[PDB]
């Protein structure tokens, strides 16, 4: 009767969660004055990519940017002057993710080759060479993030994630429990826990130390494409293909707000917060990004100017700008 | 693996011609700018010529402008210096200097062995020679006619250490950071036109001349040099 | 099958985050307190004059 | 009769003016992305036809005056370039457009690899320069106030030019600016029909593509063609009356309502 | 701009020049995508097979009349494919391969073709359809051991159109079965699309070597369609 008690446990989850909540965040935040209309102006347009872009990542110094594209090149941009610090050719032109190390020393990439390539930017030779080629996944990689410049976290299309040690090159830890493809990651600000969304409308909160799924959140109805912690680390926002974002609290273990509107029908490709977490920026398939109030769930602004599908979005650490990269091979910086 | 070997020096006559060759191995020579730097036997370092990456911008010193020619050869990784109408002031040691320029580069990290050939902004060091005691902290300073701080929050000052019978290295670049391989006991500071470099605890390998360079392509002038004598 | 046993054990362990379940009102209050505590720092809400804007044209 | 000419000119203006603005609107809307060379040519056709349309009121007033020139002579010369420059250049433009279609039909891979909007802009500027020089130089080399010839005991506008000077001068530009583009248009059109005959989506779509591509030839033959035929007949047979030539002006001016909904198709 | 900034700008310009060179070189070639099922013979469509860029996905290169062709096959993925398929939305065409010899899996192939045809990302991508193992189908229909109508009842009530395409004058039942399968596939294809993308059915064997010619001709036709639609001629 293992199956029967499985749905019994899932049923009591409903009772426990209902007993946990008495009201909604809308009533609590109704007293807050609206943020108002926000108009974001484009400052720089980083051009040079000759193919559609899937991923980007800002630097810790809030100036350097890394972009990946189907052209087969990783491009490092000095966002202040729109220069090109580095152009790294790739072994495989199919890449779906990229990462910039917190120390600014290494750059990760991967895609439809089941291998995560790590490049050392700072070398005595003066060029960029493949420092490592982590292999062992049996599916396409969807995202990868540097933990502390010596270990990395990836998620693949074989419905699992992994924590690799760069020096050894082997999977130090393996995280399993997802039914469908894992498509997003988000490291906690303290780099102790991380959430990951899968193609089952399911997000999972994992502990990186013990390597086990601490919590599971549901509530969407389609594939999950993006995820991002709240700046304080006690909550996270999730984007899915059903044209809606959802805010989850780790401790409350429930829905908090649902960001959706009748006008939008297209899926969501990227989700990011602001420095203080007040603004939620989400890239859509409607060729433009939307900016919602986190505590009000209303469309506070629209970022338009892209003439193709928006595929990557990133807010800098300083919070002074947000960079968006779409399938037109153009990175636009807004502030 | 990084090696730069110079050749072509020797005895010449005034009004003659000479060719200097710089062979570089171990790194991507086609992506590094190169410099030819002169050092008189009893005076100190002096900039001569600069060739950019991809054989683009070319810069010559005022003294050797119109007489010295600098050329690059990527397929064989070689730097050529043609010299015509040599004079009595051209006798000195010539060094091949590596360089690379991007946001966070170190454009004077490597220096060649150099060869001996025999026939603006004024950058003044505070002293010329000071005695030091091993184990304690010493300080050096130098000033410039014009403030090196730029509109983009960058001050272009470089510090070089030349031990006797050894090619000078790069210690501190732009005042921003210590070059790779340099022990974290050297410290750079200052502002405007006046800058200082401090050593917390010397050793036996810190004996040598200390030069400070401002970075403007046309002048590219060095400092006088304040050698430290062990005592 | 062992998959069902593992799934049931995972659910049992997930129940035995019941203590971590705080009141939803308290969590929302903490989120608010953070938002109005750090609302001054971020430049996205309040536009910053171009004198100290690194992305000035 | 002056009444007929005035009525047809005012009708041509009243139909072309709303058509051209919608054509420009649609052309810009489609040109908001990817700057297709077809759109590059479409904007030029729209602008040239619009300049003709804004030129029609002056010629209509002139026809009402029945040969007189009520407008002050200072604006007479600028009127000519405002009415005759796009009349010939458009005839060239279609050829280039048709040429593009040929390149898109017989050499698909090469054209796709070698297509770039700046090349279309360059050839577009080249045809501007060619037509401007070839007509402006002959305006001043042969043609008192310039551009106005006055009959004896009669009111004074380019229609009182003596046949001896105006014959070869008009024929030289008529042959180069119309017959030469017409030959290219015909050759590219037959090449396009052959290429469509090689393969296509469906027979109905093959016929639709053939009809759409035929707009260039239809415009170059139906309206501008009679005007240039009158021009060359004047040079060959100077004794011919001016009624045929002037009716050629009506036939050519009908282009602004003829081509925008056929050659343009973006309206 | 100081000296170092000018040098950095020069480095960026050189990087840009290399990028444009690489981009035009890549634009010179032409790309394709291979789809199919197990034991469908999709690995022998082109008689020469290249191990270039051996990874979780197979990559092959060939050339016809001095134009290149990149063909990408996937075998390392799982059953689900709708996630990574969005990567192959700018390919010139999609080569679909169907084993027509067997009849149990024809419905599965038809469902897969329906899914690919109506995919949200492959709306404007044309499909070149290959019906592999035609000789095996001929042998199966000649033997008569496996009745065709056992799976498709509508085959019995279906008559062959008056199109005498087969020059060799093969057995009429072979032609009827081939035309029935092709009719099914083109009915699945034509039901949607409105002319944005069309299918090019073909018949191939395990011994046929004239497969590169068909792919080249279909790619030429597709590029012609793109050029014509660009000029607003469709
Ligand atoms: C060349 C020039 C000079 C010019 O000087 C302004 C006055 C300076 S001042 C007081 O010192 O004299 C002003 C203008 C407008 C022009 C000009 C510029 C461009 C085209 C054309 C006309 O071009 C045609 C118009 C019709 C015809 C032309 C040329 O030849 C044929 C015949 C009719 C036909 O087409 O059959 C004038």
């Amino acid at each position: 009767q293992l199956r029967q008690e499985a749905e019994q446990l899932k049923n009591q989850i409903r009772d426990a969660r209902k007993a946990c909540a008495d009201a909604t965040l809308s009533q609590i935040t109704n007293n807050i004055d609206p943020v108002g209309r926000i108009q974001m102006r484009t400052r720089r347009t980083l051009r040079g990519h000759l193919a559609k872009i899937y991923a980007m990542h800002w630097g810790t110094d809030s100036r350097l940017l890394v972009s990946a594209s189907q052209d087969g090149k990783l491009i490092i941009w000095d966002s202040y002057t729109t220069n090109k610090v580095h152009a790294i050719p790739l072994r495989s032109s199919w890449v779906m993710t990229c990462a910039y190390a917190p120390s600014g020393n290494y750059v990760a990439c991967g895609g439809l080759d089941n291998i995560c390539s790590i490049y050392n930017l700072k070398t005595r030779e003066g060029n960029v060479r493949v420092s490592r080629e982590l292999a062992g996944h049996t599916g396409y990689l969807s995202c990868c993030r540097f933990l502390d410049d010596n270990q990395i976290v990836t998620s693949s299309g074989d419905t699992t994630c992994a924590l690799w040690d760069i020096e050894t090159g082997q999977q130090t830890t393996t995280f399993t429990g997802h039914t469908g493809d894992v498509m997003s990651l988000s490291l906690a600000p303290d780099t102790r826990l991380f959430v990951s969304g899968a193609c089952d409308a399911s997000a999972k909160l994992w502990d990186v130390r013990e390597g086990m799924c601490r919590q599971t959140f549901t509530g969407h109805e389609s594939d999950i494409n993006a995820i991002c912690f709240f700046p304080n680390g006690n909550a996270f926002a999730t984007g899915s293909d059903d044209a809606t974002c959802r805010l989850f609290d780790l401790r409350a273990d429930q829905e908090l707000m649902t960001y959706s509107h009748d006008n939008i029908i297209c899926g969501i490709t990227s989700v990011s917060f602001s420095k203080s977490g007040r603004l939620l920026l989400a890239g859509y398939d409607d060729f433009n990004c939307n900016v919602w109030d986190a505590l009000k769930a209303d469309r506070a602004g629209v970022l338009a100017g892209h003439d193709n599908r928006v595929s990557c979005l990133g807010v800098t650490d300083d919070g002074m700008a947000v960079a968006t990269g779409s399938w037109d091979s153009f990175l636009k910086i807004w502030n | 693996d990084v090696q730069l070997v110079e050749s072509g020096g020797g005895l010449v006559q005034p009004g003659g011609s000479r060719k200097l060759s710089c062979s570089a191995s171990g790194f991507a020579f086609s992506s590094f700018g190169m410099h030819w730097v002169r050092q008189a036997p009893e005076k100190g370092l002096e900039w001569v010529a600069y060739i950019s990456s991809g054989s683009g911008t070319i810069y010559y010193a005022d003294t050797v402008k119109g007489r010295f020619t600098i050329s690059r050869d990527d397929p064989k990784n070689t730097l050529f210096l043609q010299m015509t109408s040599l004079r009595s002031e051209d006798t000195a040691m010539y060094y091949c200097v590596r360089s690379i320029y991007y946001y966070g580069s170190s454009p004077f990290d490597f220096w060649g062995q150099g060869t001996t050939l025999t026939v603006d902004i004024v950058m003044t060091q505070a002293t010329s020679s000071v005695p030091v005691t091993p184990g304690e902290s010493v300080s050096i300073s130098c000033r410039s006619s014009k403030s090196l701080l730029h509109s983009n929050g960058n001050t272009y000052l470089y510090w070089f250490l030349q031990r006797p019978g050894q090619s000078p290295q790069l210690l501190i670049y732009r005042m921003s950071n210590l070059a790779s391989g340099v022990p974290d006991r050297f410290s750079g500071s200052g502002s405007g036109t006046a800058f200082t470099l401090t050593i917390s605890r010397l050793e036996a390998e810190d004996v040598g001349v200390y030069y400070c360079m401002q970075h403007l392509e046309y002048p590219l002038t060095f400092g006088a040099g304040t050698k430290l004598e062990l005592k | 099958n062992t998959a069902s046993i593992a799934q049931a054990r995972k659910l049992v362990e997930q129940l035995k985050a019941n203590i971590d379940r705080i009141k939803v009102s308290k969590a929302a209050a903490d989120l608010m307190a953070y938002c109005e505590a750090h609302a001054k720092e971020d430049p996205l809400l309040t536009p910053v004059p171009a004198s100290e804007n690194p992305f000035r044209e | 009769p002056p009444q007929l000419s005035f009525g047809l000119y005012v009708a041509a203006f009243a139909l072309g003016f709303p058509l051209n603005v919608l054509a420009i609107r649609g052309a810009t809307a489609h040109a908001r992305l990817r700057l297709t060379p077809s759109l590059v040519y479409a904007l030029n056709l729209g602008c040239s036809d619009l300049l003709l349309t804004v030129s029609l009121p002056l010629k209509a007033v002139e026809a009402l005056a029945s040969g007189a020139w009520p407008l002050p002579a200072s604006l007479c010369p600028v009127f000519a370039v405002a009415h005759f420059f796009p009349l010939y250049a458009g005839g060239g433009f279609l050829a280039a457009l048709s040429a593009g279609r040929y390149l898109g039909a017989a050499f698909p891979l090469g054209y796709q690899a070698f297509r770039r909007p700046c090349y279309s802009w360059g050839v577009c500027a080249a045809i501007w320069a060619l037509v401007l020089c070839h007509l402006g130089l002959v305006f001043g080399l042969e043609a008192t106030s310039l551009g106005i010839n006055t009959p004896v005991n009669g009111s004074p506008c380019l229609e009182a030019w003596d046949p001896a000077s105006a014959g070869p001068a008009r024929f030289s530009l008529s042959l180069l600016l119309f017959f030469l583009p017409l030959a290219i248009t015909a050759f590219c059109y037959v090449g396009c029909l052959r290429a469509l005959a090689r393969s296509g989506l469906t027979h109905r779509r093959k016929l639709r593509a053939a009809w759409v591509a035929g707009g260039a030839l239809l415009t170059l033959l139906l309206c501008v063609g009679p005007y240039n035929a009158s021009n060359v007949a004047s040079f060959l047979y100077p004794n011919l009356g001016g009624s045929w030539r002037k009716l050629g002006l009506i036939t050519g001016a009908w282009s602004v309502v003829l081509n925008p909904l056929v050659t343009g198709y973006l309206g | 701009l100081s000296a170092e900034d000018k040098a950095a700008v020069e480095r960026s310009k050189m990087i840009d020049r290399n990028l444009r060179e690489d981009g035009e070189k890549a634009r010179r070639t032409l790309r394709l995508l291979l789809l199919g099922a197990d034991n469908s013979g999709k690995s022998t469509i082109v008689k020469q097979m290249r191990i270039l860029h051996t990874s979780g996905i197979f990559e092959t290169k060939f050339q016809v009349d001095k134009v290149n062709f990149h063909m990408f096959d996937v075998g390392g993925q799982r059953d689900e494919r709708r996630k990574w398929i969005q990567c192959f939305n700018d390919v010139t065409a999609i080569i679909f391969v169907v084993d027509s010899s067997d009849y149990n899996r024809l419905q599965e192939a038809l469902n897969d073709f329906k899914s690919i045809w109506n995919n949200r990302w492959l709306r404007t991508i044309s499909v070149i359809l290959f019906l592999n193992k035609q000789d095996l189908l001929a042998e199966k229909v000649l033997a008569g051991k496996s009745k065709i109508e056992d799976y498709f009842p509508e085959f019995a009530r279906y008559t062959t159109p008056e199109d005498a395409t087969p020059e060799p004058g093969e057995d009429p039942r072979v032609t009827r079965a081939k035309y029935f399968i092709r009719k099914e596939f083109v009915d699945i294809s034509t039901a949607s699309g409105d002319g944005r993308h069309i299918c090019y059915p073909h018949f191939t064997c395990a011994v046929d070597t004239e497969n590169a010619r068909r792919i080249f001709n279909d790619c030429k036709d597709i590029i012609l369609q793109m050029n014509l639609r660009e000029y607003n001629l469709v």
